[PDB]
């Protein structure tokens, strides 16, 4: 399900099959010509289309794009060398920008930003402030 | 000495046992001994000749080398030559290489890797005695060579005959 | 038919090479096999003898004459004569064996054959290939020979002669 | 003589010295204790 | 599914300056530091795949890829507790007729797919499965 | 059937050419061998016309332009370790054609491995492919006909166009 | 005192090069012995060539013409060819050194224990039974532990020398000379 | 026609097939270098390396050297090839201890430990001949003439 | 840590070379180092003192000695 490419210097390297791979799925109702981040042109297939890249925002990118040609059936993956596989994204099915009932918070500070404590009070602790 | 000598050729009627008094095979490896043993022989087997052939039956048609004297020639020499020489032998070694790598054997083996005068006896019993013959007249021709220089450098070290010198 | 099975072939891939299609069945390539052996034989013979006269070498009694086919022009028939002779009479002693590769002459009154030289079958085929392709060497090589003597007088070409090492002939 | 160190010295101050000091940082970097 | 496949790495987050492994790992498990090209008729990279005639170039050579179907499994082991969730709310909110949460999900998604139903309201499930 | 398949070489002016009927019988290796043949006995002709062409304009701007101006008088002139070079480096590349040949798929001819990505289908690989066939044929007759023009003749220039 | 505790601390204050051998171990000290042993053949003929006067066109310096400020002393001064020659020679030995650290058979002992190398486990046990106070007679002849009893006398030989001939205010090789009995001069 | 396509047929990876990354030239080229060569022992293939590589350096050095026209110029050349081979062959030792570790189990693979050593002695005694070699080649130069 | 910056776990499970370039730079701020007590620090502070002072000293040593070698006092 590969879309039209003729092929480029900047797509994957060794990092994608020793390290970490990254992949995008969609689907299309007619062929139509993209621009991938990697450099050059494409055309989608008219149906699912599949594609890999190297780095995350790469993919998130092209969905952004996709998003212009009213594409919103995105799927984002990571796949490990061993042929482990995780969803990224949309995570939880709804699109992060979209409040969801059930997504706990995390990383939350219940005070203004200049409310943290003066870095002297840590000192010889091994915490930050930010963190205090 | 090394168990495998036991069953090696190179024991003969002037050697009935293994002959190892320092026993070295502890050391050197068992192998790597008898292609050594051979090596050297062979080479030394032309070397004996090498050091009176040019005296006793003359030169080629050049100027190149003057003397006879069998060490001095050794300068004398082009470099040229010595160059080439060395090259020549390096072919030797990969022909060696190359041929034992198919399957053939330049250690008395079965197939020999280099029979041009096809003398080589299919009978394990001849081959054996072949290749005895062999192994006896190389330790002799080292112990020459070794002679030959002796008395060179350190005259009356060993008895050797005028011409040869 | 196939051909490529006999000694001698170009190469695995081209087999046989017959450019004008000389050899059309196996009697012919007989035919053709004796040939080239024959002219190969005594070619080798020739270069070899050749080059020792040319270099000089002269059997006594015929310290004067010429050398290359300037002698056949110029020394005396008569004393060719007994070459013919001697070479005629071979014609007649040599007998193929039946049965048997073009140019086996086992069959001969005096004794011929491998005898001691050979002793497995693939000896025997690489002896032959030997002979044929030295042989073909030769054909060619005494030809080049004779031309450039005519050409220029040097049938060496980049030499006048061949300097001889014999240590025990002497 | 001691007049010879300098001969003897320099070259191996400014050159074997350093280099060995080089390859032992690079051991010292590229391993994972 | 190993869900935790990238969580077990060799990271080990360090105190103070460092988010952590975040949700989904911080590193891959496998080290990147693998060796080069190797001769031909050889392997390096554990696992690599060979170059046949040309060993230069294998790392050009893709073996790490993603099964469409097995792509759907990995869909629906990361979001099980999201639909969890999601119908778990539902039920709460007396559905009519109800029976068991599992049928109900088979219900439920056997129409509006799986994906269209992570991304619904309660309200509009209990509309759909008003039937 | 190597006349059944072979498409490059038969072009308009003649069609097939073999009136002498030299490939009646012969085998595919056989035909491999003569059109490879054919293609670098054409080849080194078409290089070794433009050589001769610079030199005789004079233009042979090395050791100083001291080689004379004739071709074949050149060579004479030429040190012999530049003529080893020579006769080397083209062994050298004898042998790695000699590799590429074995290598299955082998196109009599190709060293570029231009199978790899076009093949006999496309006309236009075909007509280029002609194209260096029949300058090739050319040439071949033409570095004849300029040797024996220096040899024979006396000239080594061009005496049908250099009357303006 | 115990010498095994020393051993151990310096293991324990510089573990990394011990492993490879290096320090106060038994591979040290059976190959710098070695070249103890080697280098008193050196000095010797050195001795007897200065001696008997066989070394060519001695106190004579080279050409700072021919040959560079390399062979420079102090300013233009340059190094006399005795010595030029002696260095030359101690050249060709550690060249021969060289190509055996950096391409070892295998079936040699190699100058740091490798666990790669095929005569790890034959030198690992040599060295440990190889250590002690006296020299263990009854192993005559060709075996390690001569190697090792010759090695430590040779080693001591040089300590000496040198102490005898500042003692002594001479140079080393006219104590070499002297306990030759005069023979090489 | 289209000489340039996507390498591997993989129209995503970073690299292409054109006609300099793989034309049967640069394949049967680099196939049959010591590098990448099919049956050679880790030794050889330092030793081919090696003896290539070593009988080219000794001309900079000779012909353009401080002491290039001394009468001892070309001795002084081949000692400072020997220098240049000591220092990469240190460089090959230090790669292998940082690249491949201190214990291996593999054998017979360029890229374990003990394959690598023993690249390296190879690299060794072969650069070192080699420059021996044009020192002696380099002392009487032919004039090929007749 | 395991690797270079031993004082530092996020210097040390860097992938790229800032690790060894941040390493040499961070090496003397002991108070940032990763499990640093005040005791230590001011302990580890007095012995490099002694170091530098040495190394004062070795230099003025130097001076004297070469002068004294190779120079033309007197
Ligand atoms: C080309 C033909 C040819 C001719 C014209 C001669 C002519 C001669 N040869 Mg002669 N020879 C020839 C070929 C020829 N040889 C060949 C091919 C050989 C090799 C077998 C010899 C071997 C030979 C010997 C061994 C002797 C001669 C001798 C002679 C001389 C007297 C002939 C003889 O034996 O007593 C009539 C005479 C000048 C004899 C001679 O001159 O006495 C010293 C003599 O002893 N020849
Ligand atoms: C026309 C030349 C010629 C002559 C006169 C002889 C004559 C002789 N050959 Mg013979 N031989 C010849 C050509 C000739 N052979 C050729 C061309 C070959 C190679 C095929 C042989 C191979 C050959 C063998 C193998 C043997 C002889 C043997 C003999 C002797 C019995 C006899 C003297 C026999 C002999 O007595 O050997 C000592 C013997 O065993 N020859
Ligand atoms: C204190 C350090 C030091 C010393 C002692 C030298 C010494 C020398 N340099 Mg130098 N150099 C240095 C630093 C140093 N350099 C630095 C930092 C640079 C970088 C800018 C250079 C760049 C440089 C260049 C570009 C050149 C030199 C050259 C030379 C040589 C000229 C004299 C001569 O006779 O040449 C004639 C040479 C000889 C008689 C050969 C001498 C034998 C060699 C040196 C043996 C080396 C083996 C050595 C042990 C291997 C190292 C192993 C490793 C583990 C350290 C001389 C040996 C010239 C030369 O010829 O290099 C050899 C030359 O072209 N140098
Ligand atoms: C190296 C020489 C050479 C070789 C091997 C070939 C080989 C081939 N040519 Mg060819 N050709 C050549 C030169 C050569 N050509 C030249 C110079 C011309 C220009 C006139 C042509 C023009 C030509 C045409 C127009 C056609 C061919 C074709 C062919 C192929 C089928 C015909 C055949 O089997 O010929 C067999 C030929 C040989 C086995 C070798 C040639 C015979 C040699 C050269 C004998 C020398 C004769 C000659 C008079 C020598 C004197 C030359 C000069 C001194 C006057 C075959 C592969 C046909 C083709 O491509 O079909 C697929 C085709 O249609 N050729
Ligand atoms: C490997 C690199 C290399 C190097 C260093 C040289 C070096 C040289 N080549 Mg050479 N050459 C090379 C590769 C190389 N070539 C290749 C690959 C080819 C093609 C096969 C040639 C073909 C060639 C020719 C045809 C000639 C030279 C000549 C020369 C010499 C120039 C004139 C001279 O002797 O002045 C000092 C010089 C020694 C010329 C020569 O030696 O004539 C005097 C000459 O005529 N070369
Ligand atoms: C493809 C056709 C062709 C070919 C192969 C040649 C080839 C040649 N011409 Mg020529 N020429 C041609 C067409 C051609 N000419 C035409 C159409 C004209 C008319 C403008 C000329 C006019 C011409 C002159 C006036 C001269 C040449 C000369 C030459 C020779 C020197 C090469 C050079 O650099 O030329 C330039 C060379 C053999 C030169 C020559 O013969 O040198 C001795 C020369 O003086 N040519
Ligand atoms: C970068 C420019 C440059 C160049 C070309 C030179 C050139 C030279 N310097 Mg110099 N030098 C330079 C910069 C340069 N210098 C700088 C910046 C300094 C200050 C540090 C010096 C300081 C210096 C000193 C102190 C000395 C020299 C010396 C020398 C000479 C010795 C050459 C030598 O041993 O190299 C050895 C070279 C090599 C081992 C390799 C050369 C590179 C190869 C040929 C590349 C091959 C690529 C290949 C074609 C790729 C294709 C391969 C494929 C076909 C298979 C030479 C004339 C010495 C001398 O006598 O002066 C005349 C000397 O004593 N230099
Ligand atoms: C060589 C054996 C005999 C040499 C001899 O007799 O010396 C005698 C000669 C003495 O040649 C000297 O040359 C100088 C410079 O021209 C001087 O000017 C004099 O000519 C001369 O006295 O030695 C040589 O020069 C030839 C030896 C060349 C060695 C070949 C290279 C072998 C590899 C060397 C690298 C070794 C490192 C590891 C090896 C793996
Ligand atoms: C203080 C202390 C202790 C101690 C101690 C003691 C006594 C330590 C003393 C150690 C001592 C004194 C060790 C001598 C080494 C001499 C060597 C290595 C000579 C090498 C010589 C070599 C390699 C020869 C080289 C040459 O051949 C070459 C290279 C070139 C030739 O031209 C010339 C020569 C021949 C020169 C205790 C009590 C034991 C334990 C306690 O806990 C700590
Ligand atoms: C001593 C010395 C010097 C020297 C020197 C010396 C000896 C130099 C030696 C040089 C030498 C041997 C060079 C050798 C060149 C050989 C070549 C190209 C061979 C090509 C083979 C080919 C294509 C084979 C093709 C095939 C055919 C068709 C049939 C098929 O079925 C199979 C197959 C077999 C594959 C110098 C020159 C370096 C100068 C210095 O100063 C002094
Ligand atoms: C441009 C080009 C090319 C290339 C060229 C080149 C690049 C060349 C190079 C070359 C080279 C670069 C060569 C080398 C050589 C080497 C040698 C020849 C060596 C030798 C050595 C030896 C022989 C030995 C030694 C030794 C040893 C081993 C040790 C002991 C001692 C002795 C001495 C024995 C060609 C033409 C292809 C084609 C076109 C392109």
């Amino acid at each position: 399900p590969f879309p039209t490419f003729g092929g480029s210097t900047g797509g994957w390297l060794r990092a994608a099959e020793v390290e970490e791979k990254y992949a995008i799925t969609w689907t299309s109702t007619k062929e139509q010509i993209f621009e991938m981040p990697t450099g050059g042109a494409a055309i989608m297939r008219n149906g699912e289309n599949l594609l890999y890249l190297a780095r995350k925002e790469q993919c998130l990118a092209l969905s952004t794009q996709l998003r212009t040609f009213k594409i919103n059936d995105y799927k984002i993956y990571r796949i490990f060398p061993s042929g482990e596989v995780q969803y990224l994204h949309p995570k939880d099915g709804v699109f992060p920008e979209k409040v969801n009932p059930g997504r706990t918070s995390v990383n939350s500070r219940g005070f203004s930003i200049g409310k943290n404590p003066n870095p002297a009070s840590i000192k010889f602790s091994g915490i930050t402030t930010y963190e205090s | 000495y090394a168990s495998e000598l036991d069953s090696m050729t190179g024991t003969g009627i002037e050697s009935p046992k293994v002959f190892d008094p320092l026993n070295l095979s502890d050391y050197v490896p068992v192998d790597w001994a008898r292609r050594a043993e051979l090596s050297n022989g062979r080479s030394a087997m032309l070397a004996t000749v090498g050091w009176f052939f040019p005296k006793v039956f003359g030169t080629f048609d050049s100027t190149d080398v003057t003397t006879t004297d069998p060490i001095d020639a050794i300068m004398q020499a082009d470099p040229q030559w010595w160059a080439q020489w060395i090259l020549i032998c390096g072919v030797f070694e990969t022909w060696k290489y190359k041929k034992e790598m198919e399957g053939k054997s330049f250690l008395g083996g079965a197939d020999p890797a280099v029979d041009y005068l096809k003398l080589w006896p299919a009978d394990a019993a001849a081959q054996e005695e072949m290749k005895t013959k062999e192994l006896k007249n190389a330790r002799l021709a080292m112990i020459g060579i070794a002679g030959f220089a002796a008395n060179h450098f350190i005259p009356g070290s060993c008895p050797v005959p005028d011409f040869i010198a | 038919a196939d051909f490529s099975g006999e000694i001698g072939a170009a190469n695995a891939e081209l087999g046989c090479w017959d450019p004008l299609n000389f050899c059309t069945d196996q009697a012919s390539f007989d035919k053709m096999r004796y040939a080239e052996l024959k002219h190969g034989r005594v070619a080798q013979l020739a270069a070899w003898g050749y080059a020792t006269t040319w270099s000089g070498a002269r059997f006594p009694g015929c310290e004067d004459f010429p050398a290359g086919h300037e002698a056949v022009l110029k020394i005396g028939t008569e004393n060719l004569i007994p070459v013919l002779v001697v070479a005629g009479a071979l014609e007649t002693l040599w007998k193929q064996k039946e049965g048997s590769f073009p140019g086996d002459f086992s069959a001969t009154s005096f004794p011929v054959g491998f005898g001691p030289f050979a002793k497995t079958e693939a000896d025997m085929i690489d002896l032959r290939t030997k002979e044929l392709n030295n042989g073909r060497a030769a054909m060619m090589g005494i030809l080049g020979m004779i031309v450039h003597e005519q050409i220029d007088g040097k049938p060496f070409i980049f030499f006048d002669k061949f300097e001889i090492y014999a240590p025990f002939g002497n | 003589a001691a007049s010879f160190l300098p001969s003897i010295l320099v070259p191996l101050v400014g050159l074997i010295f350093p280099a060995f000091s080089m390859a032992l940082f690079f051991l010292y970097v590229q391993t994972d204790d | 599914v190993d869900l935790d496949y990238g969580m077990k790495n060799s990271y080990v987050p360090a105190t103070g300056g460092d988010g952590g492994q975040g949700q989904f790992g911080a590193q891959s498990p496998n080290d990147w530091r693998v060796a080069g090209t190797s001769p031909v008729g050889e392997t390096s990279y554990a696992g690599a795949a060979d170059g046949g005639e040309e060993p230069w170039f294998a790392e050009a050579i893709s073996t790490v890829s993603l099964d469409l179907q097995k792509a759907d499994e990995t869909l629906k082991a990361f979001t099980k507790d999201a639909a969890a969730f999601k119908i778990e709310e539902f039920a709460a909110e007396k559905p009519y007729g109800f029976t068991s949460s599992d049928a109900a999900m088979e219900e439920l998604v056997g129409k509006l797919g799986y994906s269209k139903f992570l991304e619904m309201s309660t309200k509009q499930l209990m509309k759909t499965w008003g039937t | 059937a190597w006349r059944d398949e072979v498409v490059v070489g038969i072009t308009a002016p003649v069609g097939f050419f073999d009136p002498l009927g030299l490939s009646k019988g012969k085998d595919d290796a056989t035909m491999a061998y003569y059109r490879e043949a054919e293609l670098k006995n054409g080849r080194v002709a078409m290089a070794a016309c433009l050589g001769w062409y610079l030199n005789a304009g004079g233009v042979h701007p090395a050791f100083n332009s001291e080689l004379s101006n004739d071709p074949l008088k050149a060579m004479v002139e030429l040190p012999a370790v530049g003529w080893l070079q020579f006769v080397l480096g083209c062994g050298a590349i004898e042998w790695l054609g000699q590799q590429i040949k074995e290598r299955p798929g082998y196109v009599p001819g190709d060293l570029l491995g231009a199978s790899y990505w076009v093949d006999n289908s496309d006309e236009g690989w075909v007509m280029y492919q002609n194209k260096e066939l029949n300058n090739g044929r050319l040439a071949m007759l033409a570095i004849v006909g300029m040797v024996y023009q220096d040899v024979f003749v006396g000239d080594y220039g061009d005496m049908m166009y250099k009357q303006l | 005192s115990v010498f095994d505790d020393a051993v151990k601390d310096w293991a324990e204050e510089y573990p990394q090069f011990a492993a490879w051998g290096w320090g106060p171990s038994v591979q040290a000290e059976i190959w710098n012995g070695r070249h103890a042993m080697f280098g008193w053949v050196v000095m010797c003929a050195c001795a007897y060539a200065k001696g008997h006067g066989l070394i060519p066109d001695a106190d004579q310096t080279l050409d700072l013409k021919e040959w560079g400020t390399l062979a420079t002393i102090s300013g233009k001064n340059t190094i006399t060819n005795e010595r030029a020659i002696i260095l030359i020679a101690n050249v060709h030995a550690l060249m021969v050194g060289l190509a055996a650290t950096i391409s070892p058979n295998s079936f040699a002992d190699t100058l740091l224990l490798d666990p790669n190398h095929p005569m790890y486990e034959w030198q690992m046990e040599r060295n440990s039974k190889l250590g002690g106070v006296m020299p263990n007679l009854g192993k005559m002849g060709v075996t390690p532990e001569a190697e090792l009893a010759n090695g430590r006398m040779a080693m001591m030989g040089i300590i000496t020398c040198i102490a005898y001939s500042g003692i002594q205010g001479q140079s080393m090789i006219d104590t070499i000379n002297e306990w030759v009995g005069g023979a090489y001069f | 026609a289209n000489f340039i396509k996507p390498y591997n047929d993989d129209p995503f990876v970073g690299h292409l097939a054109t006609p300099i990354t793989s034309s049967s030239l640069t394949r049967a080229l680099l196939k049959n270098l010591p590098a990448y060569r099919f049956g050679l022992t880790p030794l050889l293939r330092g030793l081919e390396i090696g003896l290539a590589h070593g009988y080219f350096l000794i001309g900079p050095f000779a012909q353009l050297g401080p002491l290039r026209n001394s009468d001892i110029g070309l001795l002084a050349g081949f000692l400072s090839t020997i220098g240049l081979i000591l220092i990469l062959t240190l460089g090959l030792t230090i790669y292998g201890a940082a690249a491949f570790g201190q214990e291996k189990s593999n054998g017979s693979e360029l890229q374990t430990k003990k394959s690598w050593d023993q690249f390296k002695g190879g690299f060794f005694v072969g650069a070192c001949g080699s420059a021996g070699f044009a020192f002696i080649c380099l002392s009487s130069i032919p004039t090929f003439a007749l | 840590a395991t690797k270079f910056p031993k004082f530092s776990q996020a210097l040390a499970q860097d992938p790229a070379t800032r690790r060894i370039w941040y390493g040499i730079a961070t090496a003397h701020d002991l108070e940032a180092h990763d499990g640093m007590t005040e005791e230590n620090l001011y302990q580890k502070i007095f012995a490099s003192h002694f170091g530098h002072l040495a190394i004062i000293f070795l230099w003025t040593s130097g001076n004297l000695f070469h002068v004294a070698w190779q120079g033309n006092f007197e």
